[PDB]
């Protein structure tokens, strides 16, 4: 009853679908679908601006009625080449991502069950902990670490 | 041999003791703040005499047994039920028990009656010496224990805590009787996987909790961002108990106390007009004996997109005098108690739950009490024949058109406010007379109390 | 639109409500423990009759309004004033109000009257049904709020806390009236930069707090090093309010209670003669109904060199 | 809707506008507009004294009505050459920085919107939690760091 | 508004003028004005015994009335050449410094204002935290670290 990669796929597809030019009055940039669930290496990357969604630890809690609170940590990384200035561009991008992550509904991820059937599902809430900038890096290439802890509840089990 | 772990406790609620089915019985997901028990009274008799070598000793007698107690917290979870395609919540039996004392009837118009648009609990029809009787069946690990007859006593809603909105129930029971055999198949009766899947995508976040508050005396709408608050529904239930001395007895009956939809609010100080500053100044300066405030606390906020939300409506809610609070940032707390139009009316307030609450839906619920029934939004006045002037001794039966076209109360009131040049009636037949050399305006007020205004200045003069 | 920050609150104390000037009004520096407000009473009427389908309901009425409350802590800061060349403290109207009920008179011989050598408050001439009335004007950020008529009820001085010695005032007020327009120019009225400059070099450290105590009946002086201690001046002010039921009312008057210069001490046991052990032994053995001890608490110690002390 | 770099620009132009020859009786040094949020290599600085601003981590706590409490942290660094004495001129610089941080109105940081809807906004808090300086570096060179935790409530109501 | 180096200069000059032989019955040694606010290197030092006054951080506190508490750390190092024995000499010197720091009035530092005028000023109190000896150093060269946190309040500002 784990959906880590599923949650990451939901976040990445939300970023993609909600970054096109269909909302120029609500968002700043347009990644043109340059969003992925994994990156081989900062050096490996070629196109900018590029946003990486990572996977972290997955803490869990147990509740009396067989419920299950489980908090998933989703560090998000962004990059950009200094077309005009790294700081302002990263601020634009981070504000856009914060708007993508705070507005709208809930994280809709698809869980593929063992039977082979896929059901729509929804996370509970998504709260960002802190946004950090790794300054001092290569001047043309910036970085902004934005940390999120997605709170999701799996299909009910563990009755006994 | 085994041990029982709180993680393996399931709390059921049933209105009867036999023939348990998915309708007369139900499971409610609880939280770690689950506690129950049944303490006992005791009397000790001792003696005091002056004789040398006194009689130091005592004996204890078990006299009676206090009514059981219990309390658990369940998340508010509106969702649509595929069987009936109507909004409901998992613990709707509990809401019904807290509300009324008649047999549960979802389709009705009082108490825990749901609607296709939303599930609402209405506190009317709660005048009963004993609210609906529940029998809590507690399954833990494998042992069975149930409470004979309990009536909900308190339902606390705390929003300040950042976590998802929760409700703390509480009550009392006659006798916690352990059970040696299972009453019914738990898996069949308990909520199945699919319902859980449907529910989990409908949690309510306190991160978005907008409040509406308006002083119906001044008809001024304040804009207040909360920092914390709560509201509790208390029945002040008291349990009668016999007083036989020879044998140990049990509380047999109950007497519901006085309804109390008490609540509280708190916010930072905001200088912007119609903010917390303005409310503070109004309430302190005016210093009235009684107040009439329409308070609406909207958990989960509202949005143009359909999203979940739980709603509290307390029409004509009494408000106490705000008390400034001093900390790193200044804040003021307002305590309010919902009072009815009449003592026995029982219209203290009502609630709304649904996963698909829309701004229009929420407003119509506030001003009508039901999501499904709409309310008037914008009003303009259309004159008979579209005439912007009238001569003396002429009648203008000016008509009106409301919006939306689906408003339930198409009827509005008529009033002449500015100037003295014409007289109108309920029909809308505006009439003028001689010696009317001033322009007049006709005002309308919606019969539904929505709060829509329509203006038109007609230049009625001496004519040609 | 803005938020009021407690860091931006300044407290003023004026003997009147109008014609504010540097003499009849002033600002007193307040520490982080600042609190004020005005709670209200409330009566709820309900019914109980045995008929089936009872009348479950109640209605709340606002009856009256409890006298406001307040409390803040100010450091004791004696200093010489260039204008008068006499020792004074910043919050001297506060001491005057805690002491007497007659109009403040610094040059007098009772109450908050200063002297060239030192500023001293004398509790004689405090026989009054209502002490000197103060109105506390509270500025925060930019909002203006004041308390109509305040009389100081308690002044607690605690030394055990290692920090600089402080005094915790506390009183009561008839009604907390918010203000929409400024009452006076704050910068002119408030303490200027130069006065702050002069004052900051006058703080008193509890690190040096010698105590003198002598048993007048026995005429014996005990040498006692304190470890902690407190003393409070309590007037036991009681506020009288009407009891009209139809219209909400306000506490109109006040009656001063009983003067209580209560205090406490604590120290380690010391076998050296005229030490704590000697005092403890004498007090327990003698076991008299009443005692007459001349107690002197010397905050900031004393020295041959000139230095501050209360 | 962070406005972090908007806050950085607020700091840089605040320092620039203030601490000028207009008000010498109040602040010691003049910078002639020699201040920037962009960090550079220490060897790369052209002239001294020079002040640089770093955008640190930005924690956040939510509140029930959508109110957000962002405690953004802005390290401030200053560099100067020992022309008369490192300690004294560095002291004057840090004292001027503190004075401009405290004295005057709050920050006025511009909020930029996607549809060129730029309107002003302001923080609530400005506390210099700790001041420290580096020692043992090249005696001509000096360094002092200021930790300013600008606490600002974003105009969340716009969304 | 800060006076950090001003505080250090005040403490160092206090050490200087309260260590001559004018008080032989109260103090032990006589530094002969061998006190400074900055040292290039322990090795660089030539004359002993020599006491160094350093500058640490400065924690800050804000009080409601516009007041401002500033706690300044003043690590003080001392050195002595083993004329008879390092331990006793360092004890004598640390005793002298403790007397200098606990007797007398308050730290009188001169604050040079931007207008060009200097005003006498006084710190509130001077509390020591701990004294530490860096034993194991070169035998003829001793060291005793005495740590102080001077508590001073600057000119009132930050009204708004």
């Amino acid at each position: 009853m784990d959906h880590r990669t599923s949650i990451a796929q939901a976040m990445v597809d939300r970023i993609s679908k909600q970054m096109d030019g269909s909302q120029p009055d609500e968002y700043f940039n347009n990644l043109y679908g340059n969003v992925s669930r994994q990156t081989y290496k900062f050096e490996e990357i070629r196109e900018f601006p590029y946003v990486a969604v990572h996977i972290g630890t997955e803490t869990g809690q147990y509740l009396p009625s067989g419920q299950q609170w489980m908090f998933l940590e989703l560090p998000i990384l962004v990059y950009d080449k200094e077309k005009t200035d790294i700081q302002e561009q990263l601020e634009k991008l981070v504000a856009d991502i914060k708007t993508v992550i705070d507005t709208g509904g809930n994280l809709e991820y698809t869980v593929s069950k063992p039977n082979g059937s896929t059901f729509p599902c929804e996370a509970t809430d998504m709260i960002i902990t802190s946004v950090s900038t790794d300054e001092g890096l290569l001047a043309p290439y910036g970085l902004a670490e934005i940390n999120v802890t997605v709170r999701y509840q799996p299909p009910r089990r563990s009755l006994r | 041999m085994s041990l029982q772990l709180l993680r393996n406790t399931r709390i059921f609620v049933s209105t009867v003791k036999t023939g348990h089915n998915k309708t007369n019985t139900q499971e409610i997901l609880v939280q770690d703040d689950i506690s129950w028990g049944q303490d006992s009274n005791s009397t000790d008799i001792t003696v005091n005499e002056a004789g040398p070598r006194p009689t130091r000793g005592s004996k204890r007698f078990n006299d009676s047994l206090n009514a059981a107690e219990w309390s658990f917290s369940t998340y508010i979870l509106p969702y649509k039920d595929k069987n009936t395609s109507k909004q409901i919540v998992p613990d709707y039996m509990l809401w019904h028990a807290l509300s009324s004392g008649r047999a549960i009837n979802l389709e009705g118009t009082t108490g825990a009656h749901n609607n296709a648009t939303n599930f609402m609990v209405n506190f009317k029809d709660n005048s009963y010496h004993e609210l609906a009787m529940l029998h809590i069946y507690i399954l833990t690990d494998k042992t069975w224990s149930y409470i004979d007859s309990c009536q909900i006593n308190q339902a606390e809603v705390n929003v300040d805590i950042e976590d998802i909105g929760r409700v703390t129930w509480s009550g009392n029971g006659n006798q916690l009787i352990p059970l040696d055999e299972q009453p019914f198949d738990p898996d069949q009766i308990g909520i199945d996987d699919e319902t859980y899947m449907t529910i989990q995508g409908s949690y309510i976040k306190n991160k978005l909790t907008i409040l509406k508050i308006k002083d119906m005396d001044t008809n001024k709408s304040y804009d207040i961002p909360i920092t914390g608050g709560t509201f509790t529904i208390n029945n002040n239930i008291t349990y009668l108990t016999p007083n036989v001395m020879s044998r140990v007895t049990i509380p047999i009956g109950s007497f519901t106390g006085a309804f109390e939809l008490t609540g509280s609010l708190t916010a930072y100080l905001n200088d912007k007009s119609l903010g917390s500053m303005e409310l503070y100044k109004d309430l302190i300066k005016t210093l009235k004996v009684v107040n009439r405030f329409e308070i609406a606390l909207v958990l989960g906020g509202e949005y143009d997109d359909e999203r979940p939300a739980a709603i509290l409506v307390a029409k004509q809610a009494h408000v106490n005098i705000p008390t400034i609070e001093t900390d790193d940032v200044l804040g003021t707390s307002v305590e309010f108690k919902a009072i009815p139009s009449d003592l026995d009316a029982g219209d203290e307030g009502y609630l709304g739950f649904s996963s698909k609450y829309t701004r229009t839906t929420i407003n119509n619920l506030i001003v009508n009490g039901d999501g499904a029934t709409d309310a008037v939004t914008a009003i303009t006045v259309k004159s008979a024949g579209n005439v912007t002037t009238l001569n003396r001794s002429a009648t203008l039966q000016m008509s009106v058109e409301v919006t939306p076209s689906s408003a339930r109360n198409k009827e509005v009131t008529w009033a002449i406010t500015a100037g003295d040049a014409a007289t109108i009636n309920a029909t809308g037949l505006l009439r003028a007379d001689a010696s009317k050399t001033g322009a007049v305006t006709v005002e309308a007020t919606a019969k539904d109390g929505s709060g829509v205004k329509g203006t038109k200045v007609i230049t009625v003069t001496a004519g040609g």
